[PDB]
RNA sequence: GGAGAAGGGUUCCAUGUGAACAGCAGUUGAACAUGGGUCAGUCGGUCCUGAGAGAUGGGCGAGCGCCGUUCCGAAGGGACGGGCGAUGGCCUCCGUUGCCCUCGGCCGAUCGAAAGGGAGUCGGGUUCAGAUCCCCGAAUCCGGAGUGGCGGAGAUGGGCGCCGCGAGGCGUCCAGUGCGGUAACGCGACCGAUCCCGGAGAAGCCGGCGGGAGCCCCGGGGAGAGUUCUCUUUUCUUUGUGAAGGGCAGGGCGCCCUGGAAUGGGUUCGCCCCGAGAGAGGGGCCCGUGCCUUGGAAAGCGUCGCGGUUCCGGCGGCGUCCGGUGAGCUCUCGCUGGCCCUUGAAAAUCCGGGGGAGAGGGUGUAAAUCUCGCGCCGGGCCGUACCCAUAUCCGCAGCAGGUCUCCAAGGUGAACAGCCUCUGGCAUGUUGGAACAAUGUAGGUAAGGGAAGUCGGCAAGCCGGAUCCGUAACUUCGGGAUAAGGAUUGGCUCUAAGGGCUGGGUCGGUCGCGGCCGGCGCCUAGCAGCCGACUUAGAACUGGUGCGGACCAGGGGAAUCCGACUGU
RNA sequence: AUGCCUGGGCAGGGCGAAGCCAGAGGAAACUCUGGUGGAGGUCCGUAGCGGUCCUGACGUGCAAAUCGGUCGUCCGACCUG
């Protein structure tokens, strides 16, 4: 609350758009802008090049994430069945 | 990142096994694919993510991408942002699968078509709001003249 | 004639508040004084570092003082620096003189230790 | 064009068969000793006065040696 | 002070109609045409993002 | 103002006439009549493909034809290596053609951009009108090169047995498709096919910073010059070098070697980086459009003086010099970031690499040179004048309309705003003279009142820049907001604050003011000298209260209805 | 009029979103102050694009739709060959 009291980063859209929006986009921006550490190097690099497309500036490893996130929750629960189901097969 | 299409694909290279040539194919990234990973696809290729293989051999409750509609169409089904396919019962008789398709619908298919394994990436793009009509006439401006 | 107008206004003339159009970030910004500023302090901040006039430490902190504007220009910073060495020197004289005391006390210990042992 | 800083060369390259018309510019102490081939003109710099009127008659084959003025 | 004019018949500032400015044994400015800045080859690996 | 694209098509240049046209005139013209003028391997078409168009195969259609561009195709007529046969040329040696074996993906014939991709030329001079095209002088690209025109690289090593004092000579065995550096990589070359891999070509918009150049600015030297009734070491103009090579500054590196760091450090305007190797040292690579040099002072320019009645592209003396600055403008190069539910071209063409199918002569030679330096020959066809717009184009016309770009000085000023000026351009826009009646069109000023006018404050006017204060209801907390409302603004003379470069290693010894050696002072509270860009604040004095003095330049507040807004 | 391909262009200022630095308070959660930063289908405004009002000029006009002042927008759903 330096500059901003309860906006932050959808302080560049001003009074448009209404609340309720700005409040639902603020969420998706600072996921989208944010840089994740990659867990190939251990370093916090990881940034969004595209829709999907999770780019690390020291591994120079592109990932297919999600479109706001580097994660999605359906994707690990995805994942985690999926080897559930491998070692149940496998044996 | 292809224009007009929200979920990212990947440039995978194999070897043609008739010629000394290296081939190239362009698949539907799933989740969790990364540059510089090893991916099979066969009959006897194991059950990973990002790895296409025969539904028959894929075990109850699996999630697919780009699943084949007819055996060697090459992937037709649940293909489009994170979409996915479920098997849910196989039938060693008449050599059949069911499947059901994200929008709910339960189809019967054949067991020899294939199927990528894991959700298509880049899921969570509705989401987000458009807010603003630019945003919109550049989306679609890679599409088609409707907006 | 506008050599005259020129040689007026660098003595000061015809520049008050009543012949001035533009804004005063207009007419000189506020990110070049910045940039000037920072970039006289970090210089004369690495001629001191390069000069064993001030260690690594002290020039870190003064680098990060320099960056939030603690200083507004070179004499401030240059006063500063003196009253930090000259705190630090008195601050490394009492330790000096505390850790010769303790060594000295320590000596003198161990010799009695060392004349105990001999005398059994 | 081509400097050449050897006499020599400067020589070597004077008697070749594609060789032309050599001029001599007295340059007031920048005198230059220039042959014309058929890619390059060949320039030989000689900053002393005598070393040049004694190149000057080197020449074997007796070329255009016109002076320039 | 002097003003120049392109020396060929294409009048759009384009890729193929950059110039730069050189001064001639006459005491005048003229136009010359640059070539294309060329470019070092890139690795084969394709992972490292300087050039060879 | 100087040049182009589309379009125009002789409108361009010289001479002549004034019949007709240029809404007056004309000795003038873009009118009329005679002639003249456009010079290319390097500037573009030509080559490539894009969006797309369009044959064959195939299908349809009564039919002219249509559908479709890989789809219901025996779709490549090419190539290397080997064999045979034939001719030609000193049938030695090679070329050509025919046959046989062998090898072979492409992806649809073809067209499609004078602003996309696309190797390679500049300087001076020259016409009445053309010149990166003509002449002069310097280069460069592509193709050919057989008999290879030359030199150079594959190159002239060792061992053994002899001869000779030795240099060296003879015979024999072989090696010899290069060399250097730990490394990045370098050296003028430095065999190689079918095949495979990769790169270049080949990439969006915006912000910030840094380097280079052009221009502008300041202090001077010259040369020519306006003023000089008073002053002014005066003000005005000029004061340089091409492409292509070599060398060196200057930038960048996500390149390498030593080494391992918390007392975390390095560092930018911002960022950012570091045990997956940071600071500190030593190297390497890329761009070098910048500086020196060949080109190149011979030429160009400014001056002063002449040859020649004339023609005459001439002859000569001089100079073309020394420095500093700037969030300054433009171009370009390079780093660094921000935005995308937007990710921002293809092909022609060129190159590097992985392999070793094969070749070579055998110990002085050869096969090879993605040819190392020179040397020889050729580069065909088309366009090239001029206008490019208040008169060469489209609007019936010399029509206040429309029509795609590049170059961009000084002052004031935030500014590419408005106003004045220099280089350059012009005659006021299809005519002039004489008066200043009414109505007009376009500007203004008006005592007192201040919307009483009118459907309606229509029109006009008021405010307006900058600095210092202050700023409400409401609210989606982002705004409202320059809210509203106040004070100052000139000129002159000062004061204060905001920076860079260099300098001490002084003493003694030694060597030729400088270099080396040892302990000293280590300015570690820093000072001395020399330079330079603009600013901010404060103070005094002063003018008939004038001062954003011209120009630039928001009138506000309280409410109702509608549409969220931006946009059409 | 719309879609696609290939090119070109858009002075000078205001407001000040993320992110970052320093200082102060706190037991923590964290909160204030001063800076840096330059985001916005942001604002004033020129070129460009368009055409609200004067229902001005003209209305056998410069013009079979132009002209003057005043205007909307002017980094993006922008303008243009
Ligand atoms: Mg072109
Ligand atoms: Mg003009
Ligand atoms: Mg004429
Ligand atoms: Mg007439
Ligand atoms: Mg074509
Ligand atoms: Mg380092
Ligand atoms: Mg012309
Ligand atoms: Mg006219
Ligand atoms: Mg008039
Ligand atoms: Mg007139
Ligand atoms: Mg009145
Ligand atoms: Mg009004
Ligand atoms: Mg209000
Ligand atoms: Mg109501
Ligand atoms: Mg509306
Ligand atoms: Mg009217
Ligand atoms: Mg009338
Ligand atoms: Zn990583």
């Amino acid at each position: 609350a330096k500059r901003t009291k309860k906006v932050g980063i959808v302080g560049k859209y001003g009074t448009r758009y209404g609340a309720s929006l700005r409040k639902m986009v603020k969420k998706i921006e600072i996921s989208q802008h944010a840089k994740y550490t990659c867990s190939f190097c251990g370093k916090t690099k990881m940034k969004r090049r595209a829709v999907g497309i999770w780019h690390c500036g020291s591994c120079m490893k592109t990932v297919a994430g999600g479109a706001w996130t580097y994660n999605t929750t359906s994707a690990v629960t995805v994942k985690s069945a999926i080897r559930r189901l491998k070692e149940l097969k496998d044996q | 990142h292809d224009p007009g299409r929200g979920a990212p694909l990947a440039k995978v290279v194999f070897r043609d096994p008739y010629r000394f040539k290296k081939r190239t194919e362009l698949f539907i990234a799933a989740e969790g694919i990364h540059t510089g990973q090893f991916v099979y696809c066969g009959k006897k290729a194991q059950l990973n993510i990002g790895n296409v293989l025969p539904v028959g051999t894929m075990p109850e409750g699996t999630i697919v991408c780009c699943l084949e509609e007819k055996p060697g169409d090459r992937g037709k089904l649940a293909r489009a942002s994170g979409n996915y396919a479920t098997v849910i019962s196989h039938n060693p008789e008449t050599k059949k699968t069911r499947v059901k398709l994200p929008s709910g619908s339960k189809k019967v298919i054949s067991s020899a078509n294939r199927a990528v394994v894991g959700v298509v990436a880049g899921g969570g793009r509705i989401d987000k709001p458009i807010l603003k009509a630019g945003r919109a006439y550049h989306k679609y401006k890679a599409k088609r003249n409707c907006w | 004639r506008c050599r005259k107008n020129t040689l007026a206004r660098r003595k000061g003339r015809h520049m008050g508040i009543g012949k001035r159009k533009g804004t005063a970030n207009a007419r000189m910004p506020e990110k070049v004084t910045w940039m000037r500023r920072m970039r006289i302090l970090r210089r004369l901040l690495r001629r001191y570092r390069e000069s064993k006039k001030i260690d690594r430490h002290m020039y870190h902190s003064l680098y990060l003082k320099v960056k939030g504007n603690v200083f507004k220009n070179k004499r401030i910073l240059m006063e500063h620096i003196h009253k930090l060495k000259a705190d630090k020197a008195r601050k490394k004289l009492l330790a000096d003189q505390a850790e010769a005391r303790r060594s000295k006390t320590k000596e003198a210990r161990k010799r009695r230790e060392e004349r105990l042992q001999a005398k059994k | 064009p081509r400097k050449i800083e050897e006499i020599k060369d400067f020589l070597l390259t004077a008697r070749r068969k594609d060789a032309k018309s050599v001029k001599i510019k007295k340059n007031k102490d920048n005198v230059k000793f220039k042959v014309r081939c058929s890619r390059y003109l060949y320039t030989l710099v000689i900053t002393d006065k005598e070393k040049a009127e004694k190149l000057k008659q080197s020449l074997p084959p007796g070329l255009a040696v016109k002076e320039l003025k | 002070v002097q003003r120049l004019t392109y020396r060929r018949r294409l009048s759009y500032n384009t890729a193929s109609n950059k110039t730069r400015l050189s001064r001639t044994p006459g005491n005048r400015i003229v136009y010359l045409y640059t070539k294309k800045v060329g470019k070092a080859p890139k690795s084969a690996c394709g992972v490292c993002p300087g050039r060879l």
